[PDB]
């Protein structure tokens, strides 16, 4: 799973890329927050929710 | 936006024309990346209508207005000193902001793209910008819980950190978005960093 999100983040816009690495910490190692990951790009939840919704479902198809 | 860092001698970056309309620039420099390239998650660069301008696109989001450009104003967008050409990748406005950027990293003590760095630097580097992270949403619920007086208890600190930060953060200061948003282009430095490697 950790070598097909590399290739499934590379099939997704930059800033919704960082808003999965942000928010499951790749890179960072730790976890981040919705809270967080929403104040770090200046949206809602929701809208982190909706892009985790189309990354995860790309998982598939 | 998608910069897609090739091998590491040039790159490629995709981008929107006209109405949603796909457009790709090859031979993009990785070096001076510093110069044109917005570290903002507010903004994105689209080829202007004679493709041979990157210019700037403010994205439907909260964070600071960055570039000068706060609600994507043609007069400003199509001006020199705001918008990047293509083959000769200056920015420029960008390059100041983004100096700003390099500066506070500095101040944070994360490495920064202007200097030499390896894989293992910029490791250390999101090591210690998590830390940061941590620290910043503690200091936000320490700083916050002293109204109180015991409305906390065991009542409060139920469940989740999730609430618990939601709660926290809609009465925070104003000032905890700026430096969160400092924090996220600085992020997007280090990621810009950790891909060139």
């Amino acid at each position: 799973m950790k070598e097909q999100l590399e290739d499934v983040l590379d099939t997704l816009t930059d800033r919704e890329e960082n808003v999965l690495r942000l928010r499951f910490g790749l890179d960072d190692g730790r976890t981040r927050t919705l809270e967080e990951v929403g104040k770090v790009f200046g949206v809602t939840r929701e809208r982190i929710r909706q892009i985790e919704a189309k990354a995860l479902r790309k998982l598939r198809h | 936006m998608k910069l897609k860092i090739l091998d590491k001698d040039n790159a490629t970056l995709n981008v929107f024309h006209r109405n949603k309309e796909h457009k790709t620039i090859d031979n993009v420099p990785t070096a001076n990346l510093v110069d044109w390239y917005p570290l903002s998650n507010a903004y994105e660069y689209k080829l202007s209508r004679n493709g041979e301008y990157l210019e700037l696109k403010r994205l439907r989001s909260t964070l600071p207005s960055s570039y000068g450009l706060d609600d994507n104003n043609q007069d400003i967008i199509r001006d020199n000193n705001h918008r990047c050409k293509i083959g000769y990748w200056y920015n420029p406005a960008v390059r100041k902001d983004n100096l700003k950027i390099i500066e506070k990293a500095k101040q944070y003590g994360l490495p920064i793209i202007t200097e030499e760095y390896d894989a293992n630097t910029v490791e250390q580097g999101f090591r210690d910008i998590g830390v940061i992270f941590q620290s910043l949403k503690t200091i936000v619920v320490t700083r916050y819980l002293e109204g109180k007086t015991e409305e906390e208890l065991r009542i409060f600190n139920m469940k989740s950190e999730e609430s618990q930060l939601n709660e926290a953060l809609k009465e925070s200061d104003f000032s905890v978005d700026l430096t969160y948003s400092d924090l996220g282009q600085i992020y997007n430095m280090l990621l810009l960093m950790k891909k060139i490697s």
